[PDB]
This record gives C-alpha cells, sequence and structure tokens, in this order.
C-alpha cells in the first residue's frame, strides 16, 4: 500500500491512517495507528495495523476506537482498535451501495453516519443497528463527497458531478436542497459559524458560502487543480488547509489568503490533520507515500 | 442460450476474482483495465513523473483468457468533454491509454459510458483509436433507457421532478447514442450496451431501440424484486424486455452488489436462465430462418440465370405453397368441366416455367382428387432443368406430360391452354418479371383461359435498422459506383428493425391481361403516417397473390400465409438515412422501368425530406429480360 | 492420411458405383457428366433434335454427395480447337453445356485435357463459362508430365522417336498449361491435375512445376511395377515425385484399369498411404510452418507500431535467439572484465527495446554464468510492455534494472554503456529500422563499448512461384493504387516455390558506425546465374547477424541457424511475371532508401528484361520512423 | 516555386505594415541616446527571396536605428535569389542562412524575429512550430513580429462550391477525402449564415510551460433564416505589432491586401437550418511528430461524421 489515501488525529494525538495499492499485482487496502506520529508511515514502528480486502477510499474515526471506512467493493465497513489498542478487528460489513463507496461522514452525536458513493447513492446509517435508514437517490451522477453538520444529526451537505451542492435537512418532506463555476469536488462547514461552509471546485477555486443568504460570499483561486480537501485548524479564528491534486498544500486565512504554502508532495495531497496537541503542527499524506509534518506560522 | 456476465468496479487479485466469477457460472468479466480510483497526471510535474508500474501486468492471465473472458471498461473520472481544459487534455491522453491497453491485451470488448448529452471528445478520441494500428475490438458503449436525472427521487425542495409528460425529452439517451454513433462515421465495431433501469419508461421510449446494434444489456441487482420463496425475481413488463433481447442474441450483464445473500449471487443467474427456458415458444418461421438473420442476399434472377439444382430443392421445401397451388388447379378444374364432361372435356394445362417438377405434381394431385381429364405441357427454358423433367417423364409421368424446352415468348405451342399455371414470381412480386413472361404466353391460351396465379400485388412499408443500414454500407465494391449497394434491392430475412408504417400495395398485375396497350411500366406514390420519432433507413417489399379465387399466397406479415417460409422480404435501401418526427408523413415515390433488354425499379423519398431518385436508369440494377 | 479419388470412364450405375469406390477407401470420384461417347448435335437437323433425357438426373444423389463426392469430367468427343469449323461449332456448345451442367449440380471440381499445343477456343470457352452466372467451381486442367507422343515405343518404322535430347521440347507440356493459364488471366479457380507416366522425364522437366497450382496428382494403375508377392508398387523415382507431391498436399487419383487381379483394387491406395506413413519425416522447422504456408502477411513495424502482448508472446518462443543472445554477452563479458577485476568492475549493459524483458534476463544469466557485475538499463518506447517491465522490477529484479520508458534516440542517459544488446532487427535484417535506432544511441555508448549484434547483412534469392504471384495479385484492394499490393514486401512460410539461384548478400550493417557521414542509405546490383527455364515472380530475403565474434543468427536457408523459427523469409514481389532462358542471368537492384520520418525499399529488374522501378517514393509501401 | 513568391510578394499594403510594425519596434526598444551604441539583432524566419529583408532595411532607414540581419530560409531555391541579392546589394549588413528554424544553432540572440509563416487559416502553414522552435534564439525580452494571430471560421451556404468539391473525387484514394481537406478560394456565389467567430490564437513569444500547440474550440453561430449549411469560411487576423495589423475577416479586412484568399472547409452532407436555429461547430487542430491536421464536427441543429479523423485525407507535413 503505497497510496496514502487518510490522515486523521485523534483526541489524544494517535494518527491514524488509510491506505491502498492503486497499481500493481493487488488492490488492496490497510488501516493503521500511529501513537508516535513521527514514525509514519514506516510499518514497523506502529501501534496497531490491519490488511483490508479492497482499497480505502475514505475514512473517518467514530469516537476514539471506532473507524468507519468507505470500500472500493461497495460496502461500509466499521473496525474497532481492542482493549490494549494493538489490533484492529472488523465488527460490521455491509454491502448496500452498488459501486466504489467514495466519502464517508460520522454525524454529530457520533450514532449515525452518512456515505456516498458512485452508484449516485446517499445512505444514512446506523452504526449500533448496523442498519441503512435511509437511501437518497437525489443526484444525477457520482457522489462526490458528504459532510455532516458539525452539531445537527439531521443536518449534512453533499456534492457531486452533477455540479450541485445539496443542503439536506432531514426534517423536511423533500430533505435536499440546491446551494449557490466549475465542479464541486470538496466541502468543509466552519467549526464556528455553523451556519457557514467552504467548498473546493475542479478548477481550484476555493468558496466561502452562507447558509442563510445563500449566494457564495468570497471565492480564492488557491490551486491550479482539483481541490481534494478543505480542512479547518483547531484555532478559535481557524485556519483553512487547502490540498489539491496540483501535489501542493496551502494554507488560507478567514479571507481566503495564502499565508502557508507547502510543495513537499511529490504526488497528490490527499488529507491534512491539524494536531490536537500543537495547534501550528498540521500533518497531511499523500499518493508518494509521505506523512509531511508541517509547522504552520500562527 | 444465455451468455452473460459480471461487471465489477472492484478486482483486488484478478485470478482470484476470475476463479469467483467463473465458479458462480458467468461467461465473462467486465472489470477495469487499470484502478478505477488511479488518476494519473500527463503534463504538470510532479505528478506527470509518477513512478511504480502504472498497472497490473499482462502476465497475470494467459492470452486466451485476456482474448474471451475480460472486456475492459474506462475509468470513471475519464472526462474527455470536461469543461476544464486541463481535465480534458488529461481524459484524452488516459483514454488512449486505457483503449491502446486493451488493444495491446487483445480483449474482445471494452466499455464506455455514454451518461451526458455532449460526448464530442469522447467520440473524436475514440474514433481515433479505431484510426490507429491494426487491433480490431469491439466497442460497447454503457447507456440507460432513463437518464440518471429522470429517475431520481423528488426529494431536492428547489428542483422538482416535472410530472407533464414530454415525448421527445423521454427518448433523450436515444439522442445520446445516436449523435455519438453518427460522430463515429456508423462504425461497425460501436454498438450498444443497454443498462436496464428499475421503472421501465414508455413504450416509445423502449422502442426507440428497434433496429439499433445492441450488443449488450446491463442488469443491475437493484432492479430485482424479491419473490415467494426469497429469490431475486424480475417484473412481467422487465420480462417481456427481457424476452426482446433474447430474439437479439444479446449478452446480459449483471451489475451492482449481491442484495440476495441468503440466496448467493448465481441465483440472479440463475432466475435469467429460467426465463430464457421458459421463453415463450416460438413459430416454425423462427425455427426455419435461424441463421439468416439480416443476411442480404441478391434477389434470384431466374429469367437471366439458370437456377442451380439445389436452389430447386429449397423452393420446393414448401408444402403450403404446392397445396395452395393443388387446391386452386382442383377448384378450376371443376368450376370448368361440369360432371356431364368428366370424360369428354379433356383440359390443357400448361405450366409455364416447370423447374424440377413439383407443379407439374401439384397438376396431377389437383386432376386425382378433382377427377378431371388434363393433358399437361410442363415449360421451361433452364436446359439443366429440364434433364430432370425428362427423367421424371420418362420413368413416372409418360405421354401425359410433354417436357418443352423452351421460353414461354418464344415457343409456339401446337393447342391452345384451358389453363396456365405458374410460380414465376419473387418476394416483391413482379421482380422475378412473371409479367412479361406470362404476357408473352397470352397468344397460346384460350380465350377463356386461366392463369394460375391470377393476379399478384407487391407492398412497401418504410423500416428503421442503422444495423441493415450498415450492413448495405458494408457491400461496396472496387471498380463500381462507391454507393452502388444502396441503389439495388436485396432479399434478406428482417429480423432486428422497427416497421415505421403499415405496408400498403404498390404494384399490381391481373393474368390474362386485356386492355389494348399492355405497358408493365409503373408509377406510384405513397403516403406513410409515422406516430412515432425515428431514422428512416429503407423499404422493406413483400407480396400478396391471388392464385385462384379465395385460393391465396402471402408474405405481407398481417396477411401472411401459415407455414410458407421460402420466400423472404425484399429490401430498398436509401443512401442517407432520413430524420422522421412523430405525426410526420414519410412520402415514397416507386418507378418500375423498362426497355426491350431489361427492367429495373427506381424511388425516391419526397417528404419529410427528399433524397435523390434512386438506381436513375438501372444504372446500378436491373433485371434481364 | 492422404486424400484420394477414383478416376472412371464407365459409371453403369452412379450409387452402385460411389458405393464401390468408397468400399475401396477413395474420398471421391472423376466421372463424365454425358455419357463419353453419347456425341451431340447443336447445329445440324435431324441430329440437333434428339429426344428423351440427355443425361442422369440430379435426383440421383443428395446435393451434398454431388458437393462433396462428385469431380465432373469434360467429355472426350469435345473438341473446341479442331480444324474442322463444324466440330469447332458443337464442341464450343457441348463444352458450355457440360460445364453449365456441373454448375447446375455443385460439382467442386471439374476436369478438362490439356493433350494438344493449341488450346486457345479451349480457354476462351472456359474464360467465358467462368463470366457467366455463379461460381465458386475449380478447374483442373488433366495436363501430362510427358506428352503422348514423346513416350510412345518406337516401333514405327518410318517415324523414328528422337534419340537426341531437346532441353526444351522435353518441357513442351509445361508450356501448354502457361499457355492456357496465361489466356485465362491466371484465374484462381484454374488448377492443375499432373498426370504421371510410366517413365518419366529428367528431373528439369519435372522442376518446370516447382510453383505451380497442382491441386491433384493422376496416377495410372499401368505405372505400378509389381512385386514379389504380386503387390502393385513404384520406381524408387516414382516414389520420390510422391514424397514431392504429399509436401503439397495433392489429392491423389486412381485412373485406369485394375492390373493386380488376385491382388484386390484398394491396393494401389495401400500403397499410397504406405509411402505416407514410410515418407522422409518432416524436421522441427516443418512442424512449425504448419497451416502457415504461402499465406502473406504484413511485416511488423515494431518503431511505428506498439506490439501486442500476444506478438511479444510468439517472439519470445525461441530459445535458440535467447541462448545465443547469453552466450554472446557471457563471451563479451569475460573479453572485458579480467579475472583480477570480477568484483571490483561493473558493467553497465543496456538493452534496447527491451519488449516484456527476455534480453533482460539473458542479461542477468549471461552475467551470473561468467562471474562478471552488470549494472541494466532496460529501455522501452511501447509504453504497454514497459508495463510488464516495470511489475517484473519491482517483484523479481530490484534496483539492479533500471526500466527506462523511452524511444532509445531521445534518452538523456545518466551513464555511459559498456555493452548496447538489442533484438531490432526483422526477417531482411534491417526492415525494422536497426540502423537507425543503434545510431541514435551511439552517443551514449562508451568510446570502447560493444554492439550486440555488431553487424547484419540482407540476402535475396529469385524465386518462381505462380501459386505466390495469384496470393499477391489478390490482394487488391480499393481507395488506393490497383497495383500497390505489387510494390510492398511480404513476411511468407515460402512453400510451394522454385529457388532460381543462391542467396547473395543485399545490405550490411556494422554497430557502432566508425564511418564518418556513413549513410543508412543504399544501392546495390546483384547478378544471379540461371540454369533453368524459368519464370520469375519476386524476390526471398532473408538475414545473417553476428551477435558477438562466432556467435551469429541466421534465416538464410544454407546457414539457419536450427531450431529458430520466429522469423519466416520475406517476398519482394513484382508486377509481371518475368520470362528466364537457363543459361541467363537475372539482374536485381536494391534502393534503402529515407528521408526524416519514413525509411523505404525500392527495386528493379534489370536483365534479363527490365521491370519498372517498384515503390518509387514509397508510394505503396514505407516504414515508419 | 518562383512564381508563387512572385504573386505573395506582390502586396504593397502588407509590407508596408511589415515596416511599420519594425519601425515602431526599433523605436520602442532603442532610446536616442543609444541611436549608435545599441545594435538590434534582426532574424527574419523564413526569408523568401527577400521583400522582409528589404521591409527590415526600409524600417531601419526611416526609424534610424543600428541592426544585424539575419535571413533564415530553408528553401535552397529561395537561398540562390538571396545570396545573389547579398552579394549584389545588401553586403555583410545581411548573413544568409540556409537551415530550418527549428534546426538553426544561432551565433547571435535576437532583439526581434520577424516573420510570414502564417497562411490563410492563421496556423495552417504551421507558423506555430516554427516559431517555437526558433524560441531558444530570442533575446529574454524578444519582440515576435508577429505577435499574435487568430482564424475565424463562419457557417457558408453554397451549392455551387458544394459542387466543385464534390467534383474534386479521385481514384485510388477514399471517394469522399474531397470532402475531408480544406481549400483555399476566393468565394464569391455563397451566403454566410452568420458573422465569423475568432476559433485559435496564438501567441508568439510562448511562455506556459507545456506547450501544446493541439486545440478544441466549440463554436455556436445564431442563424436568422431558412437555408442549407454546406462548410465553413475561414480567415485570419493578425497583430504584427501593437495597432499595426493585418486581416482577411471581411468586416475587417486590410484595405488593398488581395495576395490570401479565405479558406473553405466542407461538410460531407449539406445540413438543413431554419430561422432562429443555431448551428453548433466543432474544431480540433491535432498533430504528432511528424503532421499537423485539422477534424471538425457539426454538432447541431444535426450531428455530421467527424471529417478527417486522424488525417486520413488531410495532414500538413512538419
Ligand atoms: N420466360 C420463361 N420461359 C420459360 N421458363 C422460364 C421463363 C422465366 C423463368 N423460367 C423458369 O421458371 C422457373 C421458376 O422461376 C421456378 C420454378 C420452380 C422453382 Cl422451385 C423455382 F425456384 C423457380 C425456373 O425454373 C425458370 O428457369
Ligand atoms: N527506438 C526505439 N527505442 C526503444 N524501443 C524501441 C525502439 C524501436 C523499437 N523498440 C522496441 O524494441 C522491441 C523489439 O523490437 C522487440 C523485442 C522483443 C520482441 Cl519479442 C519483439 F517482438 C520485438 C519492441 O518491444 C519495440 O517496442
Ligand atoms: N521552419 C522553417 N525554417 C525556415 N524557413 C521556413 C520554415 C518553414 C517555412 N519556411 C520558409 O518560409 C517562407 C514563407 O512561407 C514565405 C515567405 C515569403 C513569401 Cl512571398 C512566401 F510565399 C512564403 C518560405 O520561403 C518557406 O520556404
Amino acid at each position: 500500500e503505497r497510496q496514502l489515501e487518510a490522515a486523521r488525529y485523534r483526541s489524544d494525538g494517535a494518527l491514524l491512517l488509510g491506505a491502498s495499492s492503486l497499481s500493481g499485482r493487488c488492490w488492496a487496502g490497510s488501516l493503521w495507528l500511529f501513537k508516535d506520529p513521527c514514525a509514519a508511515p514506516n510499518e514497523g514502528f506502529c501501534s496497531a495495523g490491519v490488511q483490508t480486502e479492497a482499497g480505502v477510499a475514505d475514512l473517518t474515526w467514530v469516537g476514539e476506537r471506532g473507524i468507519l471506512v468507505a470500500s472500493d467493493s461497495g460496502a461500509v465497513e466499521l473496525w474497532e482498535l481492542d482493549e490494549n489498542e494493538t489490533l484492529i478487528v472488523s465488527k460490521f460489513c455491509k454491502y448496500e451501495h452498488d459501486d466504489i463507496v467514495s466519502t464517508v461522514s460520522v454525524l454529530s452525536s457520533g450514532t449515525q453516519a452518512v456515505s456516498g458513493s458512485k452508484d449516485i447513492c446517499i445512505k444514512v446509517w446506523d452504526l449500533a443497528q448496523q442498519v441503512v435508514l435511509s437511501s437518497y437517490r437525489a443526484h444525477a451522477a457520482q457522489v462526490t463527497c458528504v459532510a455532516a453538520s458539525p452539531h445537527k444529526d439531521s443536518v449534512f451537505l453533499s456534492c457531486s458531478e452533477d455540479n450541485r451542492i445539496l443542503l439536506w435537512d432531514t426534517r423536511c418532506p423533500k430533505p435536499a436542497s440546491q446551494i449557490g463555476g466549475y465542479l464541486p469536488t470538496s466541502l468543509a462547514w466552519h467549526p464556528q459559524q455553523s451556519e457557514v461552509f467552504v467548498f473546493g471546485d475542479e478548477n481550484g477555486t476555493v468558496s466561502l458560502v452562507d447558509t442563510k443568504s445563500t449566494s457564495c460570499v468570497l471565492s480564492s483561486a488557491v490551486h491550479s487543480q482539483c481541490v481534494t480537501g478543505l480542512v479547518f485548524s483547531p484555532h478559535s479564528v481557524p485556519f483553512l488547509a487547502s490540498l489539491s491534486e496540483d501535489c501542493s498544500l496551502a494554507v488560507l486565512d478567514s479571507s481566503l489568503s495564502e499565508l502557508f504554502r507547502s510543495q513537499a508532495h511529490r504526488d497528490f495531497v490527499r488529507d491534512a490533520t491539524w494536531s490536537p496537541l500543537n495547534h501550528s503542527l498540521l500533518t497531511t499524506v499523500g499518493w508518494d507515500h509521505q506523512v509531511v509534518h508541517h509547522v504552520v506560522p500562527t | 442460450r444465455v451468455s452473460s456476465g459480471r461487471d465489477l468496479n472492484c478486482v483486488p487479485e484478478i485470478a482470484d476474482t476470475l476463479g469467483a466469477v467463473a465458479k458462480q457460472g458467468f461467461d465473462f468479466l467486465c472489470m477495469p483495465v487499470f484502478h478505477p480510483r488511479f488518476k494519473r497526471e500527463f503534463i504538470q510535474e510532479p505528478a506527470k513523473n509518477r513512478p511504480g508500474p502504472q498497472t497490473r501486468s499482462d502476465l497475470l492471465l494467459s492470452g486466451r483468457d485476456w482474448n474471451t473472458l475480460i472486456v475492459g471498461k474506462l475509468s470513471p473520472w475519464i472526462r474527455p468533454d470536461s469543461k476544464v481544459e486541463k481535465i480534458r487534455r488529461n481524459s484524452e491522453a488516459a483514454m488512449l491509454q486505457e483503449l491502446n491497453f486493451g488493444a495491446y491485451l487483445g480483449l474482445p470488448a471494452f466499455l464506455l459510458p455514454l451518461n451526458q448529452e455532449d460526448n464530442t471528445n469522447l467520440a473524436r478520441v475514440l474514433t481515433n483509436h479505431i484510426h490507429t494500428g491494426h487491433h480490431s475490438s469491439m466497442f460497447w458503449m454503457r447507456v440507460p433507457l432513463v437518464a440518471p436525472e429522470d429517475l431520481r427521487d423528488d426529494i431536492i425542495e428547489n428542483a422538482p421532478t416535472t410530472h407533464t409528460e414530454e415525448y421527445s425529452g423521454e427518448e433523450k439517451t436515444w439522442m445520446w447514442w445516436h449523435n455519438f454513433r453518427t460522430l463515429c462515421d456508423y462504425s461497425k465495431r460501436i454498438a450498444v450496451a443497454l443498462e436496464i433501469g428499475a421503472d421501465l419508461p414508455s413504450n416509445h421510449v423502449i422502442d426507440r431501440w428497434l433496429g439499433e446494434p445492441i450488443k449488450a444489456a446491463i442488469l443491475p441487482t437493484s432492479i430485482f424484486l424479491t419473490n415467494k420463496k426469497g429469490f431475486p425475481v424480475l417484473s412481467k413488463m422487465h420480462q417481456r424486455l427481457i424476452f426482446r433481447l433474447l430474439k437479439l442474441e444479446v449478452q446480459f450483464i449483471i451489475t451492482g452488489t449481491n442484495h440476495h445473500s441468503e440466496k448467493e449471487f448465481c441465483s440472479y443467474l440463475q432466475y435469467l436462465e429460467y426465463l430464457s427456458q421458459n421463453r415463450p415458444p416460438p413459430n416454425a418461421y423462427e425455427l426455419f430462418a435461424k441463421g439468416y438473420e439480416d443476411y442480404l442476399q441478391s434477389p434470384l434472377q431466374p429469367l437471366m440465370d439458370n437456377l442451380e439444382s439445389q436452389t430447386y430443392e429449397v423452393f420446393e421445401k414448401d408444402p403450403i405453397k404446392y397445396s395452395q397451388y393443388q387446391q386452386a388447379i382442383y377448384k378450376c378444374l371443376l368450376d370448368r368441366v361440369p360432371e356431364e364432361e368428366k370424360d369428354t372435356n379433356v383440359q390443357v394445362l400448361m405450366v409455364l416455367g416447370a423447374g424440377r417438377g413439383p407443379l407439374v405434381n401439384a397438376s396431377l394431385r389437383a386432376a386425382k382428387q378433382a377427377d378431371r381429364r388434363i393433358k399437361l405441357y410442363a415449360v421451361e427454358k433452364n436446359p439443366n432443368a429440364v434433364v430432370t423433367l425428362e427423367n421424371w417423364q420418362f420413368e413416372e409421368w409418360g405421354s401425359q406430360v410433354t417436357v418443352v424446352s423452351s421460353d414461354t415468348r418464344e415457343w409456339v405451342a401446337p393447342e391452345k391452354a384451358d389453363i396456365i399455371v405458374s410460380e414465376l414470381l419473387g418476394s416483391f412480386a413482379d421482380n422475378e418479371l412473371s409479367p412479361e413472361c406470362l404476357d408473352g404466353a397470352q397468344h397460346f391460351l384460350k380465350d377463356d383461359g386461366v392463369s394460375i396465379p391470377g393476379e399478384y400485388t407487391s407492398f412497401l412499408a418504410p423500416i428503421s435498422s442503422s444495423k441493415l443500414y450498415n450492413e448495405v454500407r458494408a457491400c461496396r465494391e472496387k471498380d463500381r459506383d462507391p454507393e452502388a449497394q444502396f441503389e439495388m434491392p436485396y432479399v434478406v430475412r428482417l429480423h432486428n428493425f422497427h416497421q415505421l408504417s403499415a405496408p400498403q400495395p404498390c404494384f399490381t398485375f391481373s393474368h390474362p391481361n386485356r386492355d389494348p396497350m399492355i405497358d408493365n411500366n409503373r408509377y406510384c406514390t405513397l403516403e406513410f403516417p409515422v406516430e412515432v420519432n425515428t431514422v428512416l433507413h429503407g423499404f422493406a417489399g413483400y407480396f400478396e397473390t391471388v392464385l385462384y379465387q379465395d385460393i391465396t399466397l402471402s408474405i405481407r406479415p398481417e396477411t401472411h400465409s401459415p407455414g410458407m417460409f421460402s420466400w423472404f422480404p425484399i429490401l430498398f435501401p436509401i443512401k442517407q438515412p432520413i430524420t422522421v418526427r412523430e405525426g410526420q408523413t414519410i412520402c415514397v415515390r416507386f418507378w418500375r422501368c423498362s426497355n426491350s433488354k431489361k427492367v429495373w425499379y427506381e424511388w425516391a423519398v419526397t417528404a419529410p425530406v427528399c433524397s435523390a431518385i434512386h438506381n436513375p436508369t438501372g444504372r446500378s440494377y436491373t433485371i434481364g429480360l
């Protein structure tokens, strides 16, 4: 597994890595836990490691010991670190989607998750009951990104290759609503203004949108290629880490101005996780098998 | 009976996956040739210098498994019609890279999706791959009956799904395909993989695909209902569509995930097999013509050419045709000779164009059951068939039959006929030149003589068939007009086509013919009302004949003689296909032309648009006199 | 094993005769279609009005039997070249009547005799049967090795048989055939039925038939000697001719009455099966050639085209080719690195055009055998083959092999090479453009670096083969020059041909190229002594390559590497056959031409007659740069 | 051929525009305080028989600036004219170079490159490839004259022209290859169905790391009449230097310039178009290492086949 797909820091600072082999003889995936982020991604120096039967398109921490994974086989899978946190064993593997599950997001309560897929469907999951509560054929093309509301279970965002950014509220009879330019590729809810979000497009542009007066507030030509990710810093006045297929990491302020720029990666930058311990430390992983630990000038 | 494939978008280990698919009973596997998520960069650094092998090795499977079991697929991220220039350029290099790797592997088919209106650059890139090297492989365009945008759930508050009917708009994915294959110059290597959704569209949407080259039908697991004992089944409306696809011999593809885990994945395939074994039983015509489906042949010219022995044998194997002829002569003998003249009045029967002798034996069988006296004359110009007749005469018939080795138009008959019996008709009734032959024989028929058949009429019907139009297109030859193939009729068992309007009569001939002037030349205008949106490619031709009073023969589908499988319909192509919208009228013009040497047809379309006059002066096709 | 037939001029009852023939073991029956003695009239009264059936009926055998078991026969009285006009006129009508009846019957072959010098009108009447109606049938011309006049007993007192050797006179029956097939315009439907006699002529006479389309060999029962047990046997010279005929897969025919009475009749067939089983055994080169005999193919262009995975697989299946390459690399390392430097010296080896890695594996086996250190670079411009190389490098080779996905003429190498190894040669040595590819790699070769191969030379030989001439002629295509097929080389496993002179070297290339300016363009003149009377139809091409010192590869017949059969010879045809008399010299000219985009050959014959210059400026054929 | 150069040289307007473009550039590059010290290296790429060398001489006399000319030309037949001109009139001032601009290893670097490598469809004579190969020897602040060029397409109707193309059928080739290649024609009896819209543009010098002279363009032409579409007229516009320009686009045509006629891209089958409909055309500029070609398709109101796929009927030699 050379292609690093995801990097997520948990509360204490343990770094979770998601990886897959996108070439060569075998096309499988792997999950890893590094209680020492500096030893990443060396397999001989990890705390926990598992080999999944298919690739890892997306993942999310579920609490502190649970790992929800979007698989290439069309399954949504839940893994669980044991008592000692030395093994990552499987709890459920449910094949409900009819194609690659490309995106996954844990809803506010940590009791439900929203999955998105190349099969055009968005599913809501009850993690404990291990079943699908709702399936929405809302888009007209591959679901690119699904991002749950930081505080409401019935609220979440979706974007797709059909050029639609949908704002969902499952309390309405028609849950989804279209939000007001190229195809939407990434979504990130603001952690402070919980009625504001950012989205990245396939042309490199990053936009700031307001949920109430939905008509797009600010936009910046950040990248020369597709925006793969937008991750907010743990600061009270947070910074936005934007990552791209242009193999570069950017760090923006609140006016979307570039403060930091890292061209350390030699391949696609897939994820970015800000450390809970040092808020100026941001970790990015890429298809070049590099785990790059950055020191953002906050 | 059912050739099936498994569509996967996840193949962790190809030998392992192929072993499981084969175990499940599938004949083939559609899979990605590169990892579907492995986006590659061809222009910008540092992503363009990505090391390592770009995909798995060709050594993983044997050459025969690559040639027979694997159908490649284009990576979902490849978007040659993207509105972003960079994505478009990267997607063009990636598309050629995937198609070339597929050609390197010797794959028998490669899938490419039509999932939007604009596919111009996808078509240009595929046309370019076709015009490079000498690979020769099939291309399968994945195209749904219903676009995703038109089958979505009505759950977007500020974008409602329109519940009003839009006739043309419901056929949009047909236009997707039509434009794509028009841009690709009707390549015979480009075909349709029709994707079948959960809720079938209106009949007119399903019928847009009649005549289209459908090579595959994609059945997702999510469309299957669950039966009494929990096994996957399909709706009755879906089942009928399955039966149509079985007739075209399509390859069924199962896509999606296993949603019937309690019954395993081969259950979906086993249900398909059940519909295949228990399909509505076919007719004897379907049993007979098996092998001749849309195979173009030249219409026989038994006047100009001497038919071969085995050609006579195939046309003689028609019990219905000869029993109708026997019944026609039987009835005529009774109507001519009353019981008080049962011995005194001998009837002079002249079989004109006797062949190897099936009509002479029908004339004998009709005289035994009618208990009438007959004097037979078997006239035949083919000296090869006359050998058969003269051996029959010497060994069985005797003095009763006089075999004449001559053309009916030259023969100076010693006696006059009470009845003339002939089989000088073709699939378009007068295309074998029966009027000219029987006209030349009228001088020796009694002033009260009966011709059997007494009348014949040809029928035309406008048809749509991109498969047939491509078949005619392939009949181009050296040393002749490069478009002469479209200016001549073909005899073909029409299979994958759509009849756009009901057959209307074209040309009729009555025998004997009184009217002083004769003139076997004709001119006919026909107006066909079309109730569908379609593409006109030619006209199907048929015939009806009155042997004697209520005894008749027909190949006009609606009145077809039960059991008569000999004559196939004829097809008059047109050089350029014509777009026709619902409610429009197709107006065709047919002329039957002739000089002292040859007879021919000429034809033009005059509405909704004009075509050129086809076969002017018989420049590409004539029937020898 | 031996496909046989029975020739009869007496068939009293067709089914009984057929059954008897089939009981004896014959696959087919040559018989008359009309009674041989039944002379017919077409012009004069009263004999023209002869009644009854003119022959047996077609209803006597199934169409399947007429199509596979009967070979028709021209009646011995039919003489279209008679000096008597009446006989000439009747014979034309009867010849058409018979050929037409054979076509009516669907006979797979029809025999016609060439038993005199002039058959002009026989040819004209056959050509006109071929241009009338619907075809497929084969015409077997019954022509004797020795004319009856030349083998008659010397028992005429006032007309002695000539005892003088007449070189061309003894070959007169070949000219009977040649003139006939020249008049009939080399019809593919016209073949030879060669008749063998009691006395065989000189080898030159037999050799006249090399390259001719012999489809049958007629063995009369009177030519068989009787062994001590009463069994029919053949002379050792006749047995040699039979082995020659088995190589061409001719159908053997037994004509004449049974002359081994107490020894039954199937004994003639038993003897043929005996010679067939006890023939000189085919070699390993003959084992692999099966099915490829005289089948024309386009020579591969690995620089212009990306070879397919299965093409790489056939060219790797040559153990002789790679054992020679390994031996050449092994010997070279020893000459470059002495034993005292075995651990401190690293040899930079570069495989240029590595394909799927067989030369990389051979380099690895040679460095281990020699106990020397090598640093490998595998250069390959086909990105699909680079996939195979990179999956090999990751799994087995490791860092020792650096895989370079590039064209050798563009690569900016990070180091110089001690040895360059390549297999960029084709069937005519430089036809894949190895000179231009290795010249482009010379800048990164050490001033004292070795090239494997270091040298290659193409060879040419004039050939006769009317069979290959007709295969080339059939390659006419639309949308191109009607003669382009004669101005391009073909890779063909030459089988039915005559080599008319020993191969001679044509073009030679050395690497590294010490000669400044040098130029890969060539002009060569060759003079080929010919000792036979013949017809030239083209030139076979071959090659020899010196990998290193005395380690060589060759496809030149006299120096052929035994066991290496991946490469078949090339064929450079000519537009028009050229007559060559014994003692004459054939002089050919060959050019190797080029610009910055293309390379091609041009050629002309200048003696004994000139031809046009073939492929001027690569108008019909170029090799892509 | 000699007489072909003679017909294209007979254009006083074209050469006076070129003279004015070089005159303006010399002033903008060399201030009055450097009138003698700064000699300007002018490289005429594709000098022909010498009308641009004389325009470069006429522009240096009226601008009163010092120039060192290099007349590069690959046609050895035209080089004979240039070398006789050099010996008899120009002298040491002009260095005649017998080479392709893409191969020439220049001794010096150019301040200005002057070229006439344009055709009726702007880049159809392969000017982008030729000037791209000459960029290595242009100064880091060098000026290319012309600096820019754009081609223009317009849908046309002409049953007379469609019949003329139809008559260009030949033996030994595709019977429809005549409709898959452009023609240079003085368009007379025709109807322009919609206003010309720009197609492909090239800027010299070209910075962008990737280069790629390949292009793809979609054009939507609004048609206000009922008509029959038979092909597309092609024209060009070029910026020699700032406000000095040349054009064959009818509406902006250079007054007096009669040399270059418009180009015509035919279509295999005529397309019926009703008033209010939009003709949508797609053009691609394609290439390999050996040749460059165009491919084109109509996509509205109805689709046509892609014309000239892979340059099967027409290619421009590199
Ligand atoms: N003017 C003429 N005068 C005398 N005979 C004529 C003509 C023109 C055609 N014929 C013959 O009619 C037969 C008929 O078409 C037929 C009969 C039976 C079978 Cl099964 C069949 F296939 C076809 C053929 O045998 C033709 O040779
Ligand atoms: N200028 C160039 N630079 C880099 N590679 C180049 C060229 C020109 C050709 N090649 C390659 O040489 C190989 C050789 O012909 C070969 C090897 C092995 C087998 Cl079995 C076989 F059939 C053919 C092919 O793989 C070609 O792609
Ligand atoms: N890559 C190259 N390197 C060097 N010279 C090159 C090229 C390509 C073309 N040329 C020359 O440019 C001239 C130009 O087209 C021209 C100039 C003047 C008149 Cl009047 C005219 F008709 C045409 C011709 O003389 C061509 O030979």
